[PDB]
């Protein structure tokens, strides 16, 4: 039950990251609707998108790292056995695959708008 | 640890960088990213982007030269 709490910390943290990405991609799409948008300003929107998408990747990679270290502490103390520990990393990977799908779907629909 | 290659690739195809502007585009990306915050994952993601941007720019030039070389050799076997 204690690893279940650590997984809830990672799930909420990865979802705030994906929402931070969502809200900034909306802000970039509004500025892409500007009238008389120059080709240079369109490039500056592309660069700002890559910055946001990289931040979303690295911050999810940051939440995953902290969750694995919080479980490494539990394993060394002895609160989780090998079966419970290996179940943690298995369900931590599905949350990671899920955050990746949502992150990619937001960037994919934004690219299609621009 | 390959989960981000499809995303890295789609980003590079959206940006459409060249050999001349890739480093300028990269330094602007790197600066805006680290000015908003630096952590382990962002340094890994940026370096991951950097390396693949280099491969994207230079594989573009590689397939071109291979096309010229191959088309030349078969052209000489065609007319001569």
């Amino acid at each position: 039950a204690d690893p279940k709490k650590v997984l809830d910390q990672a799930k909420d943290q990865m979802e705030n990251v994906v929402r931070t990405l969502k809200q900034e991609l909306e802000e970039l799409a509004k500025e892409a609707r500007k009238l008389d948008l120059t080709q240079s300003e369109k490039i500056e929107l592309k660069l700002r998108y890559i910055v946001a998408h990289l931040a979303a990747i690295g911050d999810i990679e940051e939440a995953i790292r902290e969750a694995k270290e919080e479980a490494d502490k539990l394993k060394r103390a002895g609160l989780v056995n090998s079966q419970q520990f290996d179940e943690f990393k298995r369900r931590l990977e599905e949350l990671h695959k899920e955050a990746d799908r949502k992150r990619a779907d937001y960037a994919e629909e934004f690219r299609n708008k621009l | 640890n390959r989960r981000y290659d499809s995303e890295f690739q789609t980003m590079l195809q959206h940006l459409q960088p060249t050999a001349e502007n890739a480093y300028e585009y990269f330094t602007k990306i790197a600066t805006s990213l680290f000015e908003s915050g630096i952590n382990w994952g962002r340094v890994v993601a940026l370096l991951g982007f950097g390396y693949r941007l280099a491969l994207h720019v230079y594989q573009h030039g590689l397939t071109g030269f291979l096309g010229q070389v191959t088309r030349f050799v078969v052209d000489f076997m065609l007319h001569h």
